[PDB]
């Protein structure tokens, strides 16, 4: 098979930045070497045909060259929206091969998270089981800390998403998962979050 | 418009086998070919083969010989494609997407929307959707956070709307978390102005297609 070598892994850059973005062929494969990107959530998307043609309907920033082994794409001025993977695709040969991706971040100006928590709701404790949700919402860069602290004080989750295509922001969601019984047994429930855009950690709590 | 819809999300035990379709509109079925590939979750794309809309002939990547089968209906613009004898690492989402005319010329112009194919002994379970209320502890400076927690399901995916998709600015929908429990749960959250909750309504639109749940929960304020 032909595999393609893609080059960065993964890399940040701000709007209005040059981007560019190399494939390798390990053989000579002429120009049958196509560009897609693939939003969060979203399926792939054609953006660049037979090494160096623009599909009809994508922004005239994205551009490829070359010809072989070496190719290349970019973006003349990256924009908020281009937050993607981006991925090499070759059909010289069967099997058509893709490169591994290019994982595109935006680097924006730091920004700390609102931090919200939510008891469990009535209709979850009638079943017996209570979650509590702290929400982490809109923070820069992505590196961000929660402690759950039960009455001031082991079985939280937490999920990121992926870097939104309009701010460029992040967000987390932790959640904290008790039996009714121990839920009802304390009183004070907080998550304390640390992030580089606060001066200090920041806990956000309720009362049950 | 060109349109590739594809067959629901579902999982399967494994051994045991998929049929994922592919409907077409919006383009002469016959006079293009489709292809199929796969994504597994957090990695790349991987071509499994291609038939011809005319005829129906196939050709596949060689690690899917013996266990890949490609057909198409034509009088339905319908292409299936079956995976046999399914294994863990066949867990995936799979997208037909259809090259342009050939008069070669394999880029996809069109890509289906994805089916996630789970290979799993687990059952399938729909989910419970509990609101999460806009509290004054969800309140910053004019803005109140709400959503609704989407737990206890299997398989993946659930989609999950606001207002019917009229309310799209500030949603997030985070990505699913597999409990102790093998389960997966899931929130969505959108902030709104803290003006807005006295006098709209939000309802969050909760959907499980392997499971068919649907969800339409109220979220009010506490």
């Amino acid at each position: 098979d032909i595999q393609l070598t893609q080059s960065p892994s993964s890399l940040s850059a701000s709007v209005g930045d040059r981007v560019t973005i190399t494939c390798q062929a390990s053989q000579d494969i002429s120009n049958y070497l196509n560009w897609y990107q693939q939003r969060p959530g979203k399926a792939p998307k054609l953006l660049i045909y037979d090494a160096s043609n623009l599909e009809t309907g994508v922004p005239s920033r994205f551009s490829g060259s070359g010809s072989g082994t070496d190719f290349t794409f970019t973006i003349s001025s990256l924009q908020p929206e281009d937050i993607a993977t981006y991925y090499c695709q070759q059909y010289d040969n069967p099997p058509l091969t893709f490169g591994g991706g290019t994982k595109l971040e935006i680097k924006r100006t730091v920004a700390a998270p609102s931090v919200f928590i939510f008891p469990p709701s009535d209709e979850q404790l009638k079943s017996g089981t209570a979650s509590v949700v702290c929400l982490l919402n809109n923070f820069y860069p992505r590196e961000a800390k929660v402690q759950w602290k039960v009455d001031n004080a082991g079985n939280s989750q937490e999920s990121v998403t992926e870097q939104d295509s309009k701010d460029s922001t992040y967000s987390l969601s932790s959640t904290l998962t008790l039996s009714k019984a121990d839920y009802e047994k304390h009183k004070v429930y907080a998550c304390e979050v640390t992030h580089q855009g606060l001066s200090s950690p920041v806990t956000k709590s309720f009362n049950r | 418009q060109v349109q590739l819809v594809q067959s629901g999300a579902e999982v399967k035990k494994p051994g045991a086998s998929v049929k994922v379709s592919c409907k077409a509109s919006g383009y002469t079925f016959t006079s293009y070919y489709m292809h199929w590939v796969r994504q597994a979750p957090g990695q790349g794309l991987e071509w499994m083969g291609i038939i011809n809309s005319s005829g129906g002939s196939t050709s596949y990547a060689q690690k899917f010989q013996g266990r890949v089968t490609m057909t198409r209906d034509t009088s339905t613009s319908t292409v299936y494609m079956e995976l046999s004898s399914l294994r863990s690492e066949d867990t995936a989402v799979y997208y037909c997407a259809r090259p342009p005319r050939n008069y070669r010329a394999e880029y996809f112009q069109h890509w289906g929307q994805g089916t996630l194919v789970t290979v799993s002994s687990a059952s399938t379970k729909g989910p419970s959707v509990f609101p999460l209320a806009p509290s004054s502890k969800s309140t910053s400076g004019g803005t109140a956070a709400l959503g609704c927690l989407v737990k206890d399901y299997f398989p993946e995916p659930v989609t999950v709307s606001w207002n019917s998709g009229a309310l799209t600015s500030g949603v997030h929908t985070f990505p699913a978390v597999l409990q102790s429990s093998g389960l997966y749960s899931l929130s969505s959250v959108v902030t709104v102005p803290s003006s807005s909750l006295g006098t709209q309504t939000y309802i969050c639109n909760v959907n499980h297609k392997p499971s068919n749940t649907k969800v339409d929960k109220r979220v009010e304020p506490k």
